């Protein structure tokens, strides 16, 4: 009768919840490095620019 | 076939090992046939006769 403030209601940074298992989704904190390999078939020289 | 207006450039250069330079060069001759090309300095090499 008074569980009161639910995490999904009640979360940071507008997080959301979601069981089965536990995960909390779009914590918009903080920032990602990303890296990435690539060949050179995908591009193209001037040559052909 | 003389040739005029000469308009040498170098989109992109490396300095690599193998043909890391494509020279762009537009012209205007004078009639049609072969044409010799060559460096006088010992800086760089071309391929083409």
């Amino acid at each position: 009768k008074e569980r009161g403030a639910s995490l999904q209601h009640t979360a940071p940074f507008g997080c959301q919840i979601a069981t089965n298992p536990v995960r909390a989704v779009n914590c918009a904190v903080g920032n990602i490095p990303i890296s990435i390999d690539i060949p050179d078939a995908a591009f193209t020289r001037v040559v052909d620019a | 076939p003389s040739v005029t207006d000469m308009s040498c450039e170098v989109p992109a250069c490396t300095h690599s090992s193998d043909f890391g330079g494509v020279a762009i060069i537009k012209y205007t001759a004078s009639k049609k046939g072969k044409c010799a090309v060559h460096s006088m300095t010992n800086a760089v090499t071309i391929r083409e006769a």
